[PDB]
């Protein structure tokens, strides 16, 4: 995107990444990396030590910090010091965090200058308009026994991968494909996003994919008719440009945190069919009612309320009976799943071997 | 007695050591045994027979490893002989390399 | 061509030195279709 | 004692292994291959008395 | 010539006064390269190619 939208030749910038680390020798050059890669102090390769000595010799100009709320960190905010730099910018959609340090941006890199509103873009034309929803699927009663007795570490597996979920989940995949929209479905739990891609044979991304197969999975997904849905990860969760994605479903959190329920939104607010008349995005929170959930889910989507989104209660999917299968529809099934997820807690002798 | 021994080899090499050459040159079985314990440090294990023994003999044993090699059996006795081989040529007992024989003179 | 051009005429040649000859998630084994470029 | 094939004799001459194994036949043996003409002939034999 | 002046090993072999050992050096280095290498990197960096008169 910054070779597309501004003139800066390909020569003047380099790219510092894992699998590339050479850096620029023109006098002014950009130099495009990320924290962790200039952050680390104990160990660093041999060429990385030179691109470390290279960026702290020279006195940079600029500094832009992406994504600058994970700049107030333990150890990121290193590389405004190490680095020096007349001027520093921050650039975040949600200044919020569960600590204190929110606040230190102010003496790191300056005050906040300008903010802008998400409504009045919505209305102009800007952003795409996004059907909040949060469905509460009542845990069956087999899993909802296991949850009193479980401890609370084992009790966020229990509840996330409770049948209800599996069968909702299906029904508005389907329900949503016959009409031609893109989902993506998000969940922090590998072991969940694993077992919900393979159920469903549907692609799934998280810590371990690698680059290469990603990329190929995202391009896919975008242009590919066949591959209308994925299934993203917390990997995904900000920072990825989905031109294409227009629904959003999740079924896993990481606890509390009110910035990922919005970087998570952010998937669908860049959709290239933003403008065409009554289009209108989705987004819908699946949660186990009477459990810990609602404490997170009304804790995680403060920040969205704040802007603007608003978050409609759906008590019933109508024609989710009619649908023709649906996982884990027999108590058997059910049984053998509680089973299932319980369980997952002389150079010469040199020819004799 | 004195003293693994488990997965030991059942085969065995001994090599016969003349005392009338063995003090021509003033050496003694415990240089000799640790200067074969070090050239392997402990792929083998050997005993030397004493001095005042009136045949000096060395038997030597190689340790199989845990993991069992069924296919070394059959070469299990050539390995024994190459091993012989390199035992008398490539070992440096004492000295210096390329000196063949040394005599004083007054 | 050099002689020629050294007397000063067009040479309709050139000398021929100078003719310069010029993986996880494995369960959609082959569903993926490669859309490397657009 | 059912002998090689001058292919697999050429073969096992050429440096393929260090040397040949001390029992390659027994090991060809269970294989089926490298059979006897009385071995040859009484399995067929048997072939046709079975139907 | 194959090799120019652009590769040091080269210029330590244009360095040797005599002509009969100068000729083994170059003989050595230019035997072992199996292309005319038209553009050749700059001996300043590596990163740019400089123009070298060559058919490829
Ligand atoms: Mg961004
Ligand atoms: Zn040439």
């Amino acid at each position: 995107q910054f070779l597309q939208w501004c003139t800066l030749q390909p020569e003047n910038c380099a790219v510092f990444t894992s699998d590339n680390k050479e850096m620029f020798q023109t006098e002014s050059g950009l130099v495009v990396s990320t924290y962790s890669m200039v952050a680390n102090t104990r160990n660093r390769s041999h060429d990385s030590q030179k691109v470390m000595d290279f960026l702290t010799g020279r006195e940079w100009g600029f500094i832009i910090l992406d994504e600058v709320h994970v700049v107030p960190a333990a150890m990121f905010r290193r590389v405004v010091s190490t680095i020096a730099a007349h001027a520093k910018l921050g650039l975040t959609a949600t200044l919020v965090r569960e600590d204190d340090k929110i606040g230190d941006l102010n003496f790191l890199i300056g005050p906040k200058l300008y903010e802008a509103n998400w409504m009045e873009l919505s209305q102009k034309g800007h952003i795409a308009n996004v059907q909040c929803a949060e469905v509460w699927c009542p845990m069956t009663a087999e899993f909802y026994q296991e949850y009193l007795r479980e401890t609370a570490r084992k009790r966020m597996l229990l509840y996330i991968m409770n049948p209800t979920k599996f069968q909702a989940c299906q029904f508005l995949i389907q329900y949503h494909e016959r009409r031609g929209d893109k989902i993506i479905v998000f969940s922090d739990n590998v072991y969940a996003l694993q077992e919900y891609a393979l159920k469903m044979g549907k692609p799934f991304i998280y810590g371990s994919t690698p680059q290469q197969e990603r990329m190929n999975i995202l391009q896919n997904f975008q242009y590919n008719d066949q591959i209308n849905t994925i299934f993203l990860s917390k990997v995904g969760d900000t920072s990825i440009d989905l031109p294409e994605a227009t629904c959003l479903i999740q079924i896993s959190s990481h606890y509390g945190s009110r910035r990922q329920e919005a970087q998570r939104l952010g998937r669908i607010l860049r959709a290239k069919r933003r403008n065409d008349e009554g289009f209108n995005a989705f987004f819908y929170s699946l949660v186990s009612k009477d459990t810990q959930e609602m404490y997170y889910s009304t804790k995680r989507q403060a920040f969205l309320v704040d802007q603007g989104y608003a978050f409609k209660v759906i008590t019933h999917l109508h024609g989710m009976e009619n649908i023709p299968n649906l996982a884990y529809a027999s108590p058997r099934e059910r049984r053998e799943l509680l089973q299932e997820v319980l369980l997952k807690n002389h150079p010469l002798i040199r020819k004799m071997y | 007695s004195l003293l693994s021994f488990d997965q030991q080899s059942p085969w065995l090499l001994r090599l016969e050591l003349d005392r009338a050459a063995m003090n021509d040159k003033d050496l003694t079985m415990g240089q000799v045994g640790e200067r074969i314990k070090q050239t392997f440090k402990n792929d083998l294990f050997v005993i030397w027979s004493e001095d005042n023994d009136e045949k000096l003999i060395i038997r030597c044993r190689v340790v199989r490893p845990k993991s069992l090699d069924a296919e070394t059996e059959a070469e299990e006795d050539h390995m024994l002989k190459k091993i012989e081989n390199t035992m008398l040529e490539n070992i440096t007992l004492r000295g210096v390399e390329n000196i063949e024989r040394v005599v004083m003179m007054k | 061509p050099r002689k020629l051009q050294d007397l000063g005429l067009k040479p309709a040649s050139v000398d021929p030195a100078t003719i310069k000859r010029q993986i996880t998630n494995t369960h959609m084994t082959g569903i993926l279709k490669d859309y490397s470029h657009r | 004692y059912a002998t090689l094939t001058i292919d697999e004799a050429e073969k096992r001459m050429d440096k393929k292994s260090g040397e040949v194994p001390r029992w390659l036949m027994k090991h060809l043996d269970n294989i089926g291959t490298t059979t006897t003409r009385y071995d040859r002939t009484r399995r067929k034999l048997k072939a046709v008395a079975d139907q | 010539l194959l090799l120019d002046e652009h590769n040091e090993l080269m210029r330590q072999a244009l360095a040797i006064k005599d002509s009969k050992k100068r000729f083994a050096a170059i003989w050595t280095l230019c035997k072992t390269k199996m292309v005319c290498e038209t553009d050749v990197p700059s001996e300043d960096d590596p990163t740019q190619l400089v123009s070298r008169g060559g058919c490829g």
